[PDB]
């Protein structure tokens, strides 16, 4: 897969058509490992805390990428970040200059979650939201897990399992109302949000 | 609208990104 020919052929169009966009088999399977390892190597530190709000049930830490041995989590963000500057005027109306540090959460069972939310209702400037998926074998009948996005508009539900190597974006505004239903197994996942940079000077306002 | 305001922390600092 092209990497920047991706966004245009694909992503671009999706996002703008449906609200939603899935990218399976991002890197692949040595290169999602090794992010798996990555996170549960800072798993077993013990600086994970309880996850905030601006009800979940996870517990993170946040990774800027320049930290020695999460070089693999860092090549991963350069990656969306390349992606997103590269479609920069074509998604929506929305101008990308900035984005936060890299959200690493884990549910750890125990039929834990996230309550029905929206990752951006008060314009605090996000604009769009990506999760990569690193849980290999996943089994969402027995592991629950899952995220259940409410489109607007749509009359359809949007269910995402939480696949291994699996990329997620969207829409953060209240176009797309999620909510991560109880999980019974440990459910890992990498976040990063955008932000549009008007919103993002109105937002200090 | 189906939408709460519940939402994750956006975190503490913000990358500068493209331009
Ligand atoms: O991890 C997921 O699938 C969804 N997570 C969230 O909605 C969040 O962290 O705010
Ligand atoms: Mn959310």
């Amino acid at each position: 897969l092209p990497a920047l020919k991706l966004a245009l052929e694909y992503i671009v169009p999706a996002m703008n058509k449906h609200g939603i966009c899935v990218v399976d088999d991002f890197l692949g399977k040595e290169t999602g490992q090794q992010i798996g390892d990555e996170v549960r190597a800072l798993h077993d530190t013990g600086k994970f805390t309880d996850g905030q709000l601006v009800i979940r049930g996870d517990k993170i830490t946040w990774i800027e990428g320049k930290e020695p041995g999460c070089e693999t989590i860092g090549l991963l963000m350069s990656s969306m970040d390349d992606l997103i500057c590269h479609c920069n005027g074509k998604l929506g109306s929305y101008k990308i200059n900035g984005r936060t540090k890299a959200m690493v959460a884990c549910y750890p069972g125990n039929g834990t979650g996230y309550v029905r939310h929206c990752d951006n209702p008060n314009g605090d400037g996000r604009c769009v939201t990506c999760i990569y998926y690193l849980n290999k074998d996943w089994d969402a009948k027995v592991s629950g897990g899952i995220l259940r996005i409410f489109p607007e508009g749509k009359a359809q539900f949007a269910d995402i399992e939480p696949k291994f190597d699996r990329l997620l974006f969207f829409w953060s505004d209240r176009r797309n109302p999620h909510e991560v239903q109880p999980a019974y197994a440990t459910r890992y996942a990498i976040t990063v949000w955008y932000f549009d940079a008007d919103e993002r000077a109105a937002a200090k306002v | 609208d189906a939408c709460t305001l519940l939402a994750p922390a956006a975190g503490d600092t913000i990358i500068s990104l493209c331009f």
